[PDB]
């Protein structure tokens, strides 16, 4: 049925895949985006620019502790499925096998 | 509209962005848009069903040890267990009635059995530098075209060294390196076909032209769903719906074969493992993060501390390196519901072992482009794992399945069912024991299944129209030989056969006939018989007490059961018969077939001729098929050493009186293999096939499956049945081999 | 003295008569814009005059 | 039945079409630019008079 | 409507069609050379010979479009003719064709010129440009066979032939379109194709749907012809190639641009850059021009599923060669509209391709097919199967007054001469001509008696402008005749064929009545042996002199001879041999190599094919004009071939049975053949 | 019919447009003249 077997002769993983890089409970790159957004708010107003940071940051931390590095998935979606055009025309995202007809 | 179509296609994004490949820089190595040179290894995996538990762990340890030297941060591995439906094996074409009907029945016998076979491909890339940050800074600078050539040369040398080391490490495995193959006055790329199969979903041969590989690689339009977990490929052959899956949680144990459950299954899929090795600095940093977060224990667990403490010592001084791993499984199906239920089955199978998967959503195209070996950036969920754990996830275990098509002499001779469930494409030619060796030795213990199996193989191998010469025992295959076009030539006592001892160069041949004729000697008759041969008191006695036409038929036999007492009959009989058939060896395909080794032992010079002549015929369409009803006493023969050494395909039939000693020293097979073999009780049909180093407990069956009614009696061998059928053949007297119906009436008494 | 792959490609693809039609359409459009500026001047004169 | 004398003139017809069409383009720019300058006169006059 | 996509305007100079944007055009219908017959040297020589005139007339204005069309020909009408035995033969042999290809290959190359008071003089210069281009193209295509399509009068209002091809390219079916006062693109589209909204496939109404496979190869072709695999297929299609030849200064710039672009890369490929640099060096030295190129295949299938299957089979056949088709899912509209000549803008993806590669992709190779219809007597006289599974439409009038009609049949009498002679005569009866037959044996008489005419054998005991008859009679002195009775005639020459001097006087007298009787009605003279009559003093002279007038009338001499070396091509026989239109060479076990090749101008590879047939293989080589094919009119089961072969062959026993039955019956509605059917095979059995 | 019917077609269709532009310019100019001359007093 399966070559798998219940044996203690194991190579432990140590579960270091949960302790992926983080600084204050969040990966730095999404937190870099949070800082960029806080600066964007600071362009509009300084009173609540720093104030908006703890809410978003806490949301990031609590999401990451649930399912780590989901932000990479979010970025991949935004980059690939979102940016594609003519999604409605084909009924789904499509990529022409052939190159640009003009290409000039 | 015509202008509307133009403005739409101008908006459309080509697929060439996601396919980072370019010219073959070397015959075995592919380039990349980012100079990440690639090479694909086609591996014939090791057989795991032998179920030698400790040996699996030993194999994993050895793979890790051999990989250690290659393990360096500039490396990666992508493993793809592609499991496919097979169409390459063609339906056979037949002339004789009996063999054609047997083929028809056997083909009908596989309605409802899965014909999918899984083959394993390992792709190894060599990124020049794996800097976390410095790579980005270096990427945006121009370089000297001669120094780019320097990078080319150094990378090619390193990758060639890697391939050589891996090939030396994978001796027990298939270890075949895909390279350029030319066909029709124009070059082709075998590795390109694999990458196309990954990206196109179908095997499309890829000619190599002056343009870059990426632009013309894709011939099928992919349509990834929006807000969906499956995608659709639009192709001329058909529309293929593929669904993806991802692993999100791991366990510590990593007992090897945790993913083997997926191999034997009913859904066609592609399984991906990428192991982007990680440098020891970052490795110990990652380890230290978990170490620290454990030290923040608050009495979380006492054991885990001494479970992790050994990690530092093993990482510094062991032969393993950390890595980045993601697993993605792509099920191909023809309808949306079918692929979804396949995904449910696969998730159930993964949840069976301690891993917990989760379907990939919002990253379908990312996971799909991650399948390509060179796509670093599209990794959906990279995780840090131990190298031992990586080999545990991908231990190159595979149910043995011979090549269906492309084998020497063409397609696989037969398709045999397997106990595990993966169909086995039987074929005589095996990789290791240049032109492939076709030797076979059908050892067994007093089981008529030997005769039935041999007759079935002959009837099915009739597809190649090959010349076959048989030396049967106990009238076993007289009916089988007569069934196809052939002459039995029974050597019954009291009537010398059609040939007389004389023959019609020729004097050189009959020289040894004189020498073997010398019995009850041998010095004065060295040439005194030779001169009379130019043109012995007991010699004329044998001549008076002796108590042919070839090439008009394709199959031959010889009722040689009589000469089990006096070799001076048997030895000249084999000498004359072998010399006779020697002419037809070079004419076309040949398969000698035997049933004993002690009569061949009676020759005492058949070894002397065979030691070179087996190579000579083997070069030109020569095949031996050996059999033994007493394997225990077989290896005792002086010639038996050469018999065991030369054998290519080893087939064992259930022997209750099995020997550990013989089957270990000769008939080389593992201890677990021997336990499995002896586990076969007497009269069990299943028979182990050690075709090559890999082995599988294939079985053959003939029972009603919702047939074989006439062939069940014909394949077997019975003295009563054979003599009675000889009575019918005497009555009918018809060279029209289709004569079978007349005998079918006399089946009334036996089949009453 | 074509001296340009792009020039030859454009010369092949371009339709001469359609090019002339488009040129005249642009000419009439620019003339209409000029008439608009003139009418604006007339209105400004009528207004500021008072 | 002068078969080709009837299309002996089609050639010159095509030439005259080309000539008339290019001449029309020339007069089109001529009228457009004249209107542009004269409308500039009107617009600047109105701008001046607005005060 | 659809008039936007079609650019042609009106017809000029009787051979060029003007177009919007003042771009004169000229259509050539080219019958390709036979690739199968010739060896490997001839094909390279042909490629280089074409390149000669291509680069010789190359200029930025010049361009070429190539179309090959596979047509299910219905122009064969299956005519009606009253004879009973010939009806049996015709019906059975039609039945034999079931399951076999009836498609034919037609190749077209359309030369188009687009220049980049004195207006009229410049117009004259522009038209004379295409005038000279057509003149040099015609001189360069003499061996191939090129018919410059031109206007043809019809009942007082003209039709222009070139418009018909450009119509077929878009309409898909041959529709005659006349020259009217309008512009041609207005109404030339009788059928407007409808394409799918997503554009995967297209639909055309008579309904035939079509799909397109885009073919683009960027490297040099190994073989002079890589696309000849398509010439045999079960799907109609149209295959296009456009060659807008770039001027040299643009070619240099493109090569430099592509070279620099290849240089600027992360991974350097030394092989490709060296190849491109070598091509750059070759451009100045090997004087081949470069142009933009694009290839589209437009298959035809009744149903979309059949269309997809045809596309899959075409892709598999292409991938057997090293050419990878790229399927067209969208822009099928643009690709299809690219087919029409002078539609540069809609080209999907032009790619600069060396002239040698262009000729290698599209050399004018096609199997022999002849012309099924339009021959001066009517449709094709008969249709013969060929090797390579392509149909052959046989017609006598194929030449290089009116086209030549004379035919040579060379081979041994046993080696299928009898059956082929009889079958060709029976088929030719469909036009009902007058037949005069001379047979070396008594074999022909049974065949003739089967037809309407009664053979007149010669046996012992049965023998003013007339000044010519008297003077010819004096020459012999030195040593139901007319066509009124019945249409067909046969006079045995077996009596005087071997005779030394008795043949000449009777031939001289017989020719008098034979020629003078009809004299311009029709003639299809047949001689089993023509070298025996020609040794005459007077007969050969009058034949050579009067062949011109006989050709003017509806007169064809179907000569024949068993052994060409026996005919020995004497000084007087030279004209008769050389003015043969169509040659059918049977398998000759013995053939003097030098005389056989040099007398017939037969190619060396064609001679190799003739020898390859060897002895006693019922095949023949038909060399019409300047092409060849191996056609076999084999008669097997799919089953009357047995009986109409038994009657067709002539043996002394068959001859005597035929004469006795004819004399004894009295009135017999060809019912002697049912008597002849079994009365013969019993004796052989 | 044909190109000739297009030739005369444009040959006087552009007459229409040229005349319309000339009339528009004449109307605008006389408007300016009349309004200004009303302005003078």
């Amino acid at each position: 049925m399966k070559p798998p077997q219940q044996q203690h002769e194991a190579f432990p993983l140590f579960k270091g895949a949960t302790r992926l890089p983080t600084i204050w409970g969040v990966p730095m790159i999404p937190l870099m985006a949070m800082v960029m957004g806080v600066a964007v708010i600071a362009l509009t107003v300084s009173i609540w620019w720093w104030a908006l940071v703890p809410p978003l940051w806490f949301i990031m931390a609590q999401i990451t502790k649930n399912d780590d590095k989901a932000f990479r998935i979010w970025w991949l979606w935004i980059d690939t499925k979102f940016r594609n055009r003519n999604k409605g025309f084909w009924g789904a995202s499509s990529y022409s096998p052939a190159n640009y007809r003009k290409r000039r | 509209g015509a202008i509307e179509s133009r403005k739409l296609l101008a908006s459309e994004t080509p697929v060439g962005q996601f396919i980072p490949y370019s010219h073959h820089v070397t015959d075995t190595i592919i380039s990349t848009k980012n100079a990440e040179y690639l090479s694909v290894w086609k591996i014939d995996g090791r057989s795991h069903q032998s179920a030698s538990e400790a040996d699996v762990f030993q194999w994993i340890r050895e793979l890790n040890n051999t990989l250690r030297g290659i393990s360096s941060a500039n490396l990666s591995l992508w493993t793809h267990i592609v499991r496919r439906r097979v169409y390459e094996y063609p339906d056979a074409e037949f002339d004789n009635v009996f063999c054609r009907q047997l083929d028809e029945k056997y083909r009908e016998s596989f309605t409802g059995y899965n014909l999918m076979v899984n083959d394993l491909y390992l792709t190894v890339v060599y990124r020049p530098v794996s800097d976390k940050v410095l790579s980005f800074f270096a990427k945006r600078e121009r370089e000297t075209p001669d120094q780019k050539k320097h990078r080319q040369e150094s990378c090619i040398k390193a990758l060639e060294d890697i391939n050589r080391t891996l090939g030396q490490s994978f001796k027990r495995y298939g270890a075949e390196l895909l390279s350029v193959y030319e066909k029709g006055g124009h070059a082709f790329s075998a590795p390109l076909e694999f990458l196309a199969r990954l990206v196109n979903g179908e095997h499309i041969p890829m000619p190599i032209c002056r343009d870059r590989f990426s632009d013309y690689m894709a011939v099928n339009r992919p349509m990834f769903s929006k807000w969906g977990e499956v995608g659709e490929l639009r192709s001329l052959t058909g529309l293929r719906r593929f669904g993806m899956l991802e692993i999100r949680e791991y366990d510590d144990a990593t007992e090897p074969g945790q993913l083997n459950v997926l191999l034997e299954s009913d859904y066609e899929f592609v399984l991906t493992h990428s192991f982007s090795v990680l440098s020891r600095p970052a490795a110990k940093e990652y380890l230290q993060r978990h170490q620290k977060n454990l030290i923040d224990a608050r009495d979380v667990a006492t054991d885990q501390i001494e479970e992790i403490d050994e990690a530092l010592n093993q990482l510094i001084s062991g032969h393993f390196v950390m890595g980045e791993h993601h697993c993605t499984l792509t099920v191909y199906g023809e309808t949306v519901q079918q692929v979804r239920d396949n995904l449910a089955h696969a998730s159930a199978a993964m949840l069976d072992v301690a891993v917990l998967p989760k379907p990939v959503d919002l990253a379908l195209e990312a996971g799909y482009w991650a399948q390509l070996p060179a796509n670093w950036q599209w990794r959906p969920r990279p995780a840090p794992i131990t190298s031992l754990n990586f080999l545990s996830f991908s231990p190159f275990h595979n149910f043995m399945s011979g090549k269906p098509t492309g084998n020497p002499w063409g397609p696989a001779v037969t398709i045999l069912k397997t106990v595990s469930g993966t169909p086995l494409y039987f074929n005589f030619h095996a990789s290791k024991e240049k032109r492939l060796l076709g030797n076979t030795m059908l050892i067994g213990q007093s089981s008529s299944g030997k005769t039935v199996l041999l007759g079935f193989l002959l009837a099915q191998a009739q597809k190649f129209k090959p010349t076959i010469v048989a030396f049967d025992k106990d009238r076993g295959m007289e009916i089988s030989i007569r069934a196809m076009g052939g002459r039995y030539l029974p050597l019954k006592t009291g009537e010398p056969s059609g040939f007389n001892p004389f023959q019609l160069h020729a004097n050189l041949i009959f020289l040894k006939q004189f020498v073997k004729k010398l019995a009850a000697a041998e010095e004065e008759i060295d040439q005194a018989i030779t001169a009379m041969m130019s043109d012995p008191t007991v010699h004329a006695r044998l001549v008076k007490w002796c108590e042919l036409d070839l090439s008009t038929h394709q199959i031959y036999g010889f009722d040689i059961t009589e000469f089990l007492d006096n070799p001076e009959a048997r030895t000249p009989v084999m000498m004359y018969l072998l010399y006779r058939t020697e002419s037809m060896i070079d004419g076309r395909r040949f398969m000698y077939v035997f049933d004993e080794f002690w009569k061949p032992l009676q020759d005492e010079y058949f070894e002397d001729l065979a030691k070179n002549k087996q190579k000579t015929i083997r070069k030109q369409n020569g095949i031996f098929v050996f059999a033994t009803q007493e394997p225990s006493d077989a290896l005792e023969s002086n010639i038996a050493k050469t018999l065991i050494q030369q054998c290519a395909t080893y087939i064992f039939l259930a022997n209750p009186k099995a020997d550990y000693e013989d089957y270990t020293q000769g008939f080389k097979l593992t201890d677990s293999e021997f336990e499995l073999v002896r586990g076969l009780g007497e009269f069990s049909r299943r028979f182990l096939i050690k075709q090559g180093d890999q082995s599988a407990l294939a079985e053959m069956n003939l029972g009603k499956f919702r047939d074989f009614d006439d062939e069940l009696l014909v394949l077997s061998g019975t003295p009563d049945n054979a003599e009675i059928a000889e009575s019918i053949i005497a009555e009918v007297g018809d060279d029209p081999a289709v004569w079978l119906p007349i005998f079918l009436d006399r089946v009334k008494a036996e089949r009453s | 003295q074509l001296k340009s792959y792009y020039e030859e490609s454009r010369g092949l693809e371009r339709d001469l008569i359609g090019e002339f039609v488009k040129s005249r359409k642009t000419a009439w459009r620019v003339a209409t814009a000029s008439g608009l500026f003139g009418l604006l001047g007339m209105v400004c004169g009528i207004v500021g005059f008072s």
